[PDB]
């Protein structure tokens, strides 16, 4: 999984947490971010350099520097307790896509 | 109001074939890029392949472990997406998702071919090999 | 999603029940020459059908 | 015209031969053919029939599935191949032409099904004889 | 002394088939609709007077002489809760014309006066240049 | 779907039916309510019974 | 064609500098 | 085959009754000639070469209308017609079956128990994504 | 209008530029004056033997006109006179060569050449082209 | 060679032999004649 | 028949209403066959006269269609706005009735018998 | 110049002598249905 | 293997009309230029007229004594060439030939429109006026 994510990250309820995603392809390509809970379809949270899809709460933001990309949940809620995946090119200039390993975010 | 329902998943012996379907609603299926994503058991999301639209000639791209075995197609007349799988292996098994695919490219910082994102997903259909 | 528009078709194989007029279509051999067969009324319609 | 056969003789049960009737002068693809079987001291038994375009084949019930017929309109030949021979098949075989001409198949409008017309015979070949014994 | 099996199709032969299989069959129901002691003559006019009406309604809709054609009248999802691929792959026509029987009058008014009336005043005034 | 119905000999007889048309090798008997008393019992028997 | 669009834009970005 | 709709008991056969012999005795034609035959012998009861006395008249009523009436004297010689039977008409009334019958439409109901005539409504509409080209 | 019934098929297409010699125009200039309402200036005065026959005459004028428009209507050839199709000619129908059909042949003899095969050609236009193209046209409007 | 295509010509000069029902045409009144039967379509003196 | 008093440029908006109700009108004879159709058969023949005639005139399906035939002012030399925004349709027919069949051959020949020789 | 445009559907009329058909509103009257067609829904 | 057979010639009164046909075989009739040539009795060959091909718009040119009376046409669907003659005169009579027409132009010495030559001829059909 050339896109590397944290296995697990905890956050106190109400507090702010940032999950990151690293890979060589991120030096050339943005990432997009998805929330998934078991038994449910994934949810597009954030993509591009600064794009959040309507209906997604403002607590979510994406950002990018060097070879890493990161999602920040400001003021984590109970609903936010889920799996988060990033997705991007697998190599620079690729027509193919790839997913990170996925970060389990338990809310404390 | 977008709705995607995968189907056709089931138990299959190694080496066997299988055909997953996806009924698309709620948007313009015809010009929409579609993608197949799977989740193996106890593992994360994995990109399988994606079919493009008219301008791209309905070109399709495939993940390496699946290239040559799998075939993605569409019949735009009834807004169905398909996934033809041949010569399956244990690791082919998981939950298979179909998802509306958006294209993104920022002009001043972008690098071709920009990036693809998955705005709408279905519930998935279970493949057991 | 997409916009849909109505599309006309012709020769669509449907039916409803109706009550119309059927017509006699009898035998047509040996109706001539004094055969005033009142059922045939001299071979009502001379078809001799090929019942496919 | 000239109408004879070939390949006749005598074989065992369980065997398989194929005769060869050859016509002479009339256009062979125009006409259908037949096969008839006169048992010695008996009447006649119809055997088989081919369409003119070699598409329609109708067999007798007794010899159903065992025999085989075919045409070659270029070589103007006529074959009767036979399988699973029994002793009661010992009789005189005759090659025979339809009396009338036949047309192409008909295709009734109301149901998409063609029709090959079949009428009887005028020119019997003198024919070979096959005997099935030990 | 005749007989061979079916070759093309029969009369009403697709009337238990799906729409996607009956749509290639319309000509056989199109040909024999017209051809086939006064009481024969009273039939020979009703068979005409029904044919002209169905011919006339195709004439008004800008759809005369074609077997199928499309319009620009939008399908209204209030008329059918059926999904798309169920219609083109599962439902027969005989069932289908019990389901939209009530809406039929709304349809025919909303073809002529909606579009093909309107596609002539728009059409005639695309001149002058 | 047939073009044209099968053989119907329009014979006239009470209490039986003479030159009729018979079903396959079971006997079938039909009626309207088939519990009601003042109905008609239609009998179709699988074989013929010859009359002189 | 999307794969051409991105390429032409990247080129334009290169040339106009 | 009379039985299997109720129990396994009490089947009988009985002869007809009621009125003048034209509805009592068995009626049929034979080659331009009319027969009224006595059929009382045909209906003995059962449990879980017959000769019938036929009668011929000449002035014969039309079959259902009251009023006019056809008439026909026969041709020379004797008359013979072999025939068949593929059905009879009974009534309900230990459960009594008697040979009824007052309508040969019921005979034609036995002949036409299969058929149904439907008209084609060949015109029909359906939606899709396509659209007429508009300029 | 039968002026070239002895001419050849390669030459009868020259004079066929007149509207099959104004074929259908002879009907409308007839039924303008067949519908002289002297029939209504009498109510025929009775029902007569001729008016029985005229009634059976106008029906055949109605029906056999329609059977020629409908078949032209279904073939994607409505109202034209010389239209081409997409059906390939099969040489099994006629092994005559090219010029013999056109330059060296009448019409009514050519009817008896393919009067057997005529009905197969009727189905092999509709279900091969005019049933077929309408679906493929509708696919080209799906986009 | 050229793959030949089917072409429909409407107005070919063909016919067959047939049977029909005819109707009168009198060339001309109280209508009380047995044969003439002036309830009949009037003619046309066109040379046709 | 509502725009029968309109000018020829004004009554053209009611062309659809006149065409529809030519055939059978509103449907009378409410299935009362309980207890003798020549007038019914003629109305179809009046209808089928014109649709075939518009078929020869290359103008089936339409209501208003153009041509390649120039006008011959010996028919009527009355110019454009002398009639168009000045006159109804009953009067325009009473100016062209003598020339009627003469117009019909010219539309037949020089518009479709002509354009049959442009097909190739 | 002046070119002759064909107009189909122009509402003009002659006077014609022709046949009408009777429609009677709606037992065993001779005028009920054995002469005429049944009941009139609406005059316009 | 080229074959051309003229037909339609016969006796005709002065002022009358006549229609000569030519069935072409053995070559590509469609794009071929065709020419009519006649031989009056006791006289030599005389060029009547020629029809060109597609690139030239099937343009036709005519000899002066015949311009206005004669019409050359083609139906490429059955490889027939035609000659419509009206208002004939005595001198219109002769033997009429049809011939495949080739175009020739030498670049360095040529003068437009170069020259036309007649590579294949038919046997002719006799016109008697
Ligand atoms: C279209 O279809 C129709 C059929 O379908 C129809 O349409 C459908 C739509 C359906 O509705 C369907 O129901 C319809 O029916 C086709 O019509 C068919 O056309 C053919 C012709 O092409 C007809 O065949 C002919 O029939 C006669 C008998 O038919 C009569 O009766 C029918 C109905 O009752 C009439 O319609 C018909 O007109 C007749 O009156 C048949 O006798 C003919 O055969 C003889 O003549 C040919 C021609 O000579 C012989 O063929 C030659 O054979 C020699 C020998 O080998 C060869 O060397 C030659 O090459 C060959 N060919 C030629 C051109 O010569 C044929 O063999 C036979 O010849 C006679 O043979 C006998 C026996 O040998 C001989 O008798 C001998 O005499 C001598 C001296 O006397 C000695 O005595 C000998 O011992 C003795 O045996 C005799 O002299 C020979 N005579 C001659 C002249 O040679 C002919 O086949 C057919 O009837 C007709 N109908 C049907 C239902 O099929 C139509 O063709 C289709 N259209 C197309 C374009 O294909
Ligand atoms: C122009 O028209 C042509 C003719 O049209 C015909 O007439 C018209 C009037 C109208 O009615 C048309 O409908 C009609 O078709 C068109 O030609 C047709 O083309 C189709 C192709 O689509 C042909 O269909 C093929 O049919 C073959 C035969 O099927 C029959 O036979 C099968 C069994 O075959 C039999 O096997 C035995 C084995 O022993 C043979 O016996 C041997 O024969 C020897 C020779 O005599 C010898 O004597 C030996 O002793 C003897 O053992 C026997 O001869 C043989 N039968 C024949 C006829 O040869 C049956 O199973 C079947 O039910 C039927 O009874 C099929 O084989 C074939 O399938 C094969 O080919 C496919 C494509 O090539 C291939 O994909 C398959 O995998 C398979 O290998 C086809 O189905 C049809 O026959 C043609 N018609 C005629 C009359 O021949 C023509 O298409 C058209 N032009 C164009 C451009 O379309
Ligand atoms: C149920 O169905 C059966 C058979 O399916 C019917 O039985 C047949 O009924 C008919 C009608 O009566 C019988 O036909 C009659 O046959 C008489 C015997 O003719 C014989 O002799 C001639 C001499 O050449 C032979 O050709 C013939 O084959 C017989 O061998 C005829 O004499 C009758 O003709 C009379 O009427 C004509 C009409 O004008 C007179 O001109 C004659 O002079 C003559 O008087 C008549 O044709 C037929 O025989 C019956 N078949 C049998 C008994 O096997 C039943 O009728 C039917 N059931 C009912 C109720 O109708
Ligand atoms: C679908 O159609 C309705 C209108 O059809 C109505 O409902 C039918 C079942 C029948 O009863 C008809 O007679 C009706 O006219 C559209 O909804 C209407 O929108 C207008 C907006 O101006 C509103 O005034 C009406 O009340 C609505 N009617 C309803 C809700 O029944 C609807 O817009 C159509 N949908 C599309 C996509 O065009
Ligand atoms: C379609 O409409 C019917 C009712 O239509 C009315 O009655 C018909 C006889 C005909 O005259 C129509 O033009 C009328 O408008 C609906 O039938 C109802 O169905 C429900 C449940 O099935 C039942 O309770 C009612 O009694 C029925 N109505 C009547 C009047 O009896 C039918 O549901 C409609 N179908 C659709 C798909 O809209
Ligand atoms: C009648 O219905 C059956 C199904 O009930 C249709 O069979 C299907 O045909 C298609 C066409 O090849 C196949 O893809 C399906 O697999 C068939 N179904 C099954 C269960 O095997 C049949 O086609 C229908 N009849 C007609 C004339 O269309
Ligand atoms: C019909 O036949 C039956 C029985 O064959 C007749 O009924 C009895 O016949 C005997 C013989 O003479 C009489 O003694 C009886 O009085 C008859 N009736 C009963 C109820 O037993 C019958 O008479 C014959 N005729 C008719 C018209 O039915
Ligand atoms: C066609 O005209 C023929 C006269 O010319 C012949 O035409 C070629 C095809 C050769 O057959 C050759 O013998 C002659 O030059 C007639 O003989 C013939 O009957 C005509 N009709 C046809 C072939 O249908
Ligand atoms: C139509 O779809 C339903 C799904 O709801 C399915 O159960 C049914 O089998 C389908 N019909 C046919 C004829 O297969
Ligand atoms: C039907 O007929 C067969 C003999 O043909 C007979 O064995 C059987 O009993 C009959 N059926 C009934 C219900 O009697
Ligand atoms: C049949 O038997 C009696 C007589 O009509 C009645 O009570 C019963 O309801 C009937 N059953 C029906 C009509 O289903
Ligand atoms: C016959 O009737 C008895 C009692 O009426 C019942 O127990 C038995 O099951 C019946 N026989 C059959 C075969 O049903
Ligand atoms: C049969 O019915 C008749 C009357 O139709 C009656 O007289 C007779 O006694 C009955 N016989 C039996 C055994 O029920
Ligand atoms: C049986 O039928 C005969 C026929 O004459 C009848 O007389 C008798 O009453 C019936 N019953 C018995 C038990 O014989
Ligand atoms: C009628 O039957 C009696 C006795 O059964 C017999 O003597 C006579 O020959 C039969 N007659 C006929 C024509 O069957
Ligand atoms: C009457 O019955 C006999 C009994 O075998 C049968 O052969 C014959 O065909 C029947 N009659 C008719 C007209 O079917
Ligand atoms: C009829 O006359 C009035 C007044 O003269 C006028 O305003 C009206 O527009 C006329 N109708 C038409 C259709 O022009
Ligand atoms: C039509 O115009 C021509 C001139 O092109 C003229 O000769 C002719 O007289 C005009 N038509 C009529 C009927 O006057
Ligand atoms: C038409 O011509 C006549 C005679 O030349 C003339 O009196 C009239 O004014 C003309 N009308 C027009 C509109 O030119
Ligand atoms: C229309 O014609 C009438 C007829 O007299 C005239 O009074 C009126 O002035 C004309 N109007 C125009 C605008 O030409
Ligand atoms: C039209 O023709 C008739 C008959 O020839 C004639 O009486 C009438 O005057 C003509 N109309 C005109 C305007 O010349
Ligand atoms: C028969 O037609 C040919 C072809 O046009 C022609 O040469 C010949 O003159 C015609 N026959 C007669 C007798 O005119």
């Amino acid at each position: 999984y050339e896109l590397t994510q944290e296995t697990g990250v905890s956050v106190a309820l109400g507090r702010t947490v940032t999950i990151t995603c690293r890979g060589d392809s991120l030096r050339s390509h943005y990432a997009s971010w998805y929330q998934k809970k078991p038994g449910q379809a994934p949810i597009l949270l954030f993509y591009g350099k600064n794009n959040r899809p309507s209906g997604v709460p403002d607590r979510f933001s994406g950002s990018a520097s060097g070879n890493r990309a990161s999602l920040t949940i400001s003021g984590a809620q109970a609903e936010d307790d889920a799996e988060y995946y990033c997705s991007s090119r697998d190599k620079s200039g690729s027509r193919l896509s790839v997913f990170g390993g996925g970060t389990k975010l338990t809310v404390l | 109001e977008v709705q995607l329902v995968e189907s056709g998943g089931g138990l299959v012996k190694p080496g066997g074939s299988l055909r997953l379907s996806c009924s698309a609603s709620g948007f313009d299926f015809d010009n929409a890029w579609m993608t197949w994503v799977r989740q193996p058991p106890g593992k994360g999301l994995e990109w399988v392949g994606r079919i493009t639209g008219p301008g791209e000639g309905w070109s399709v791209d495939y993940a390496a472990p699946v290239e040559g075995r799998f075939t993605i197609s569409r019949l735009n007349s009834i807004n169905f997406l398909y996934l033809e799988m041949n010569n399956l292996r244990m690791e082919d098994s998981g939950l298979y998702f179909c998802a509306r695919t958006g294209k993104y490219y920022d002009f001043w910082s972008g690098y071709p071919p920009g990036e693809e994102y998955f705005q709408d997903w279905g519930r998935g259909t279970l493949v057991t090999v | 999603a997409e916009q849909l528009w109505v599309t006309v078709y012709y020769g669509v194989p449907v039916w409803k029940e109706a009550t119309t007029t059927l017509f006699c279509a009898s035998d047509a051999r040996a109706y001539d020459t004094e055969v005033h067969n009142v059922w045939a009324t001299h071979a009502c319609v001379p078809t001799d059908p090929n019942p496919q | 015209v000239q109408l004879v056969e070939s390949g006749g003789g005598v074989v065992q049960p369980g065997k398989s031969v194929r005769l060869s009737c050859v016509v002479s002068d009339f256009p062979f693809s125009k006409y259908p053919m037949y096969w008839v079987r006169q048992a010695p001291g008996k009447g006649l038994e119809w055997v088989a029939a081919i369409s003119g375009d070699a598409w329609h084949v109708v067999y007798s019930n007794s010899v159903q599935g065992r025999f085989l017929v075919s045409r070659d309109n270029v070589k103007n030949t006529l074959y009767l191949e036979m399988n699973s021979l029994k002793i009661e098949d010992t009789a005189v075989y005759r090659c025979a032409r339809m009396f009338q001409e036949s047309g192409p198949p008909r295709l009734d409008r109301w149901s998409g099904r063609n029709y090959y017309y079949y009428s009887g015979m005028d020119v019997w070949g003198q024919g070979t004889t096959v005997t099935v014994s030990s | 002394a005749v007989g061979i099996g079916a070759v093309f199709l029969g009369f009403l032969g697709a009337a238990g088939s799906t729409m996607g299989a009956a749509s290639m069959t319309l000509t056989v129901q199109a040909r024999l609709l017209l051809s086939g002691g006064i009481k024969q003559l009273q039939a020979r006019v009703l068979a005409v007077e029904r044919y002209l009406k169905d011919q006339q309604l195709l004439g008004i809709w800008g759809c005369s002489g074609k077997l199928i054609c499309t319009t620009a009248v939008p399908w209204n999802t209030s008329w059918s809760n059926k999904s798309y691929n169920q219609i083109w792959n599962n439902m027969t026509w005989m069932e289908w014309e019990r389901e939209i029987d009530n809406y039929t009058s709304l349809i025919y008014t909303l073809i002529e006066d909606s579009q093909n009336q309107q596609e002539k005043n728009e059409q005639e005034l695309l001149e002058l240049d | 779907t047939v073009q044209c119905t099968h053989g119907i000999r329009p014979v006239v007889s009470t209490q039986l039916l003479l030159n009729g048309s018979l079903a396959e090798e079971e006997v079938v008997i039909r009626s309207a309510n088939f519990t009601d008393n003042a109905k008609i019992i239609i009998v179709q028997l699988n074989k013929s019974v010859e009359i002189n | 064609n999307w794969f051409d669009i991105t390429n032409v834009l990247w080129w334009i970005k290169a040339v106009i500098q | 085959k009379l039985k299997e709709q109720f129990g396994n008991k009490t089947i009988v056969f009985n002869h007809s009754s009621g009125g003048d012999p034209e509805i009592v005795m068995h009626s049929f034609n034979c080659g331009g000639e009319f027969f009224y035959c006595n059929s009382t012998q045909l209906f003995n009861s059962t449990w879980n070469t017959i000769v019938l006395p036929c009668r011929i008249k000449q002035i014969v009523n039309m079959w259902q209308e009251v009023g006019k009436a056809m008439y026909a004297p026969p041709i020379k010689g004797q008359i013979r017609c072999s025939s068949n039977i593929t059905g009879l008409i009974l009534i309900r009334d230990t459960e009594i079956f008697r040979p009824g019958g007052g309508d040969m439409r019921d005979n034609w109901r036995s002949e036409l128990y299969k058929y149904k005539v439907v008209k084609i409504e060949p015109l029909g509409i359906a939606p899709t994504k396509a659209k007429r080209r508009v300029v």
